[PDB]
RNA sequence: GUGGGAGAGGGUGGUGGAAUUCCCGGAGUAGCGGUGAAAUGCGCAGAUACCGGGAGGAACGCCGAUGGCGAAGGCAGCCACCUGGUCCACCCGUGACGCUGAGGCGCGAAAGCGUGGGGAGCAAACCGGAUUAGAUACCCGGGUAGUCCACGCCCUAAACGAUGCGCGCUAGGUCUCUGGGUCUCCUGGGGGCCGAAGCUAACGCGUUAAGCGCGCCGCCUGGGGAGUACGGCCGCAAGGC
C-alpha cells in the first residue's frame, strides 16, 4: 500500500513551505505517486478494471489541477513537471 | 417469537472476534450446525455479522460442525 | 512487516520424536521466512467436531507471528507439504471485539 | 442367520415411494422391503398405509435375525414417513432413536426443472 | 492533510465442507424410477436403498434481511496478497482550481462466435415414452452445442426507479444501515414506509421530488408500414449503430 512515512516523504519534498499539505504541487505528487502506483498494480492483473477506472480519475484529476496551475504561474509548472517527469 | 432467551442475555463478557473459543461459540449453534437467526441469539447487525466470519473459521478449523443430525423427531 | 496468527492443526497420533520434528519443520521455516514469534499456545489434542483426514481428533498449534506481507501465502505452501500437517490458516491479527460489555 | 438383536433403520421416503433398509449398527444392510416389495405396482406405493406395510414387513423380516432393538434414521420428505415411523415404534421392534438425516446440499449442483425457481 | 470507520467493490493465488455423478470394496434382494394415471428407461452382467474409500466438475446451505457495496452491468464459503471507491471527526492546508458534456475512448447480464482446454449437474437442437381430434408443446426417460476456464470478439435488454447529472431552497413522524458526540438524545451520510405545503390527467410523487429554481447534455412531434429498405461505419459470422 501506501504508508504515513511515503506519504509525509512526498508531502515535505513537495512542501511550499513548512506546514503546507494541501498547494497544488503537493496535490499532483501524492496524484502522481497512486498513479504510479495503480500502472504498476494494473501491468499484472491486468483484468481489473474496476481500478482502471479509479485510474483514469486520478489521471483526470491530476491534468485538471496541472491546467490550473498552467494558467496561473506557468513557472512553477515547469518546474513541477521538471522535478516529477510528466507529460513523457 | 424466540421468547425462550437470548444468547447474549444468557452469556457475560466475551470476544466476538475470538475463533478458537469454542464452549462460547457452541451456544450460538442451534440443534444442527447452523447459524442461530438474529431473534436467537439478540445481537446486532454487525456483532451478527462478525460471529458469521467467525463460526466459519472455526467450523474450518474444525472446532464447530458445519452440519449436524436432528434427535427425537 | 505485519502481525498475523497462526493455526496448525496436525496428527494426535504421532509420538513425541514425530512432534518434536514436525515442530523443528514448522519452526525452520519460520525462520526461513523471516517470521518473528511473539508468543505461542499449544492446546495438544482436541475433539474435532467433524473426522479430519479419518482422525477424530487434531493436535493443535497457535503462534502469533509478524512477518513480511509479501511472502505470507508463500509460507502457507511451505507448511502444507507435511502429510502430518493436514489444516494450515493464516489470519491477519485484529484487536478483540467484546460484546455484552 | 446372524443373530444381529440390534441395528439401525434407514427410512427413504419419497412423493413416489417410501422404502426401509434395515441394517447392522455398521451400515450393512440385513433385510430391506418398499411399496414395490409389497403388491403395490404403480402410484400406491407413495401412500403412508404402503409405507406402514413396507415398514412393519421389513420389521417382520429382521424377526428372523433375532434383532429387538432398533435406531431409525428418516432421510426424504415424502408422504409416508410419519406413517412408517409409528409403524415401527410399536412393531416389536424397539425403537430407541429416531433422527432425521436428510441430505441437504450447499447449493452444489443445478436441479432439473421441476425444482427450479431455486438454488 | 491528519486520525478513524463500514462494505458479496475489483484482480490473483491458495484452501473448506455439504451434495450430485462416476469408480472400487463390503453388505444385501426383486425392483427402482416416474406420473392425474402410465409407458419409454434402468435392474440377474445384482440395480434402487446402506456403509466405507477414491476421483472430478460446478455452485457456496444456515448466517441472510424489507441488509450492504458499485457509475451501470453486477458482486454471496474461507484465507492471504494487490487495489479502487466512500463516510465521519479535527478546521489544518490550496484559494474558484467548479458543473455539465456533442465527438473520442473504456467498461458493459445473458445468449452467440473463434482457438485451446474442461465437461459432475443442468440442458437449445435432437432420440424416444405419453397426452391429444392432431401435440413439431406443456408431462416423463435420454441427450449435443452450451453452461465452466484462459485469451480474443460480439454492444443487445423489461441495461427498470420505464424517473440524466450537479447545486440550492421547501413541515414532520417512523423503521433501518453506518460513524461522531454532552450516547434519554443530538448531529452526518445511505437504504425504506406514512405524510405539510406544493405538483400531477389520474394513479401517485412528496429533504432519495415527479415540489420550487438554475446550468448542461440526450431524446419526443399520431398509428401501421418499421427499427424494415437503401447508404455508411463497425463485426469472423450471427448481426449491431
Ligand atoms: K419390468
Ligand atoms: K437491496
Ligand atoms: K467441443
Ligand atoms: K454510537
Ligand atoms: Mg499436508
Ligand atoms: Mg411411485
Ligand atoms: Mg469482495
Ligand atoms: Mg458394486
Ligand atoms: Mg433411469
Ligand atoms: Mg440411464
Ligand atoms: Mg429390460
Ligand atoms: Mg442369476
Ligand atoms: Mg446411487
Ligand atoms: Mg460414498
Ligand atoms: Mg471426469
Ligand atoms: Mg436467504
Ligand atoms: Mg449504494
Ligand atoms: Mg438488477
Ligand atoms: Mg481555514
Ligand atoms: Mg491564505
Ligand atoms: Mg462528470
Ligand atoms: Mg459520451
Ligand atoms: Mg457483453
Ligand atoms: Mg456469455
Ligand atoms: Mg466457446
Ligand atoms: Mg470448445
Ligand atoms: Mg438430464
Ligand atoms: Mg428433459
Ligand atoms: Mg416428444
Ligand atoms: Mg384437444
Ligand atoms: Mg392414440
Ligand atoms: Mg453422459
Ligand atoms: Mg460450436
Ligand atoms: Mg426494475
Ligand atoms: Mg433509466
Ligand atoms: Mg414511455
Ligand atoms: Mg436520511
Ligand atoms: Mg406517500
Ligand atoms: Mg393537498
Ligand atoms: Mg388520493
Ligand atoms: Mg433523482
Ligand atoms: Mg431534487
Ligand atoms: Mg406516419
Ligand atoms: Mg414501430
Ligand atoms: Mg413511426
Ligand atoms: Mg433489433
Ligand atoms: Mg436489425
Ligand atoms: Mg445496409
Ligand atoms: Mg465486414
Ligand atoms: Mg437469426
Ligand atoms: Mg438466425
Amino acid at each position: 500500500p501506501i504508508t504515513k512515512e511515503e506519504k509525509q516523504k512526498v508531502i515535505q519534498e513537495f512542501a511550499r513551505f513548512p506546514g503546507d499539505t494541501g498547494s497544488t504541487e503537493v496535490q499532483v505528487a501524492l496524484l502522481t505517486l497512486r498513479i504510479n502506483r495503480l500502472s504498476e498494480h494494473l501491468k499484472v492483473h491486468k483484468k481489473d478494471h474496476h481500478s482502471h477506472r479509479g485510474l483514469l480519475m486520478m489521471v483526470g484529476q491530476r491534468r485538471r489541477l496541472l491546467r490550473y496551475l498552467q494558467r496561473e504561474d506557468p513557472e512553477r509548472y515547469r518546474a513541477l513537471i521538471e522535478k516529477l517527469g510528466i507529460r513523457g | 417469537p424466540s421468547r425462550k432467551a437470548k444468547v447474549k442475555a444468557t452469556l457475560g463478557e466475551f470476544d466476538l472476534r475470538d475463533y478458537r473459543n469454542v464452549e462460547v461459540l457452541k451456544r450460538f449453534l442451534s440443534e444442527t450446525g447452523k447459524i442461530l437467526p438474529r431473534r436467537r441469539t439478540g445481537l446486532s447487525a454487525k456483532e451478527q455479522r462478525i460471529l458469521a466470519k467467525t463460526i466459519k473459521r472455526a467450523r474450518i478449523l474444525g472446532l464447530l460442525p458445519f452440519t449436524e443430525k436432528l434427535v427425537r423427531k | 512487516m505485519r502481525r498475523y496468527e497462526v493455526n496448525i492443526v496436525l496428527n494426535p497420533n504421532l509420538d513425541q520424536s514425530q512432534l518434536a520434528l514436525e515442530k523443528e519443520i514448522i519452526q525452520r521455516a519460520l525462520e526461513n521466512y523471516g517470521a518473528r514469534v511473539e508468543k505461542v499456545e499449544e492446546l495438544g489434542l482436541r475433539r474435532l467436531a467433524y473426522p479430519i483426514a479419518k482422525d477424530p481428533q487434531g493436535y493443535f498449534l497457535w503462534y502469533q507471528v509478524e512477518m513480511p506481507e509479501d511472502r505470507v501465502n508463500d509460507l502457507a505452501r511451505e507448511l502444507r507439504i507435511r502429510d502430518n500437517v493436514r489444516r494450515v490458516m493464516v489470519v491477519k491479527s485484529q484487536e478483540p471485539f467484546l460484546a455484552n460489555a | 442367520k446372524r443373530q444381529v438383536a440390534s441395528g439401525r433403520a434407514y427410512i427413504h421416503a419419497s412423493y413416489n415411494n417410501t422404502i426401509v433398509t434395515i441394517t447392522d449398527p455398521d451400515g450393512n444392510p440385513i433385510t430391506w422391503s418398499s411399496g414395490g416389495v409389497i403388491g403395490y405396482k404403480g402410484s400406491r406405493k407413495g401412500t403412508p398405509y404402503a409405507a406402514q406395510l413396507a415398514a412393519l414387513d421389513a420389521a417382520k423380516k429382521a424377526m428372523a435375525y433375532g434383532m429387538q432393538s432398533v435406531d431409525v434414521i428418516v432421510r426424504g420428505t415424502g408422504a409416508g414417513r410419519e406413517q412408517a415411523i409409528r409403524a415401527l415404534q410399536a412393531s416389536g421392534l424397539q425403537v430407541k432413536s429416531i433422527v432425521d438425516d436428510t441430505p441437504v446440499p450447499h447449493n452444489g449442483c443445478r436441479p432439473k426443472k421441476k425444482f427450479r425457481k431455486a438454488s
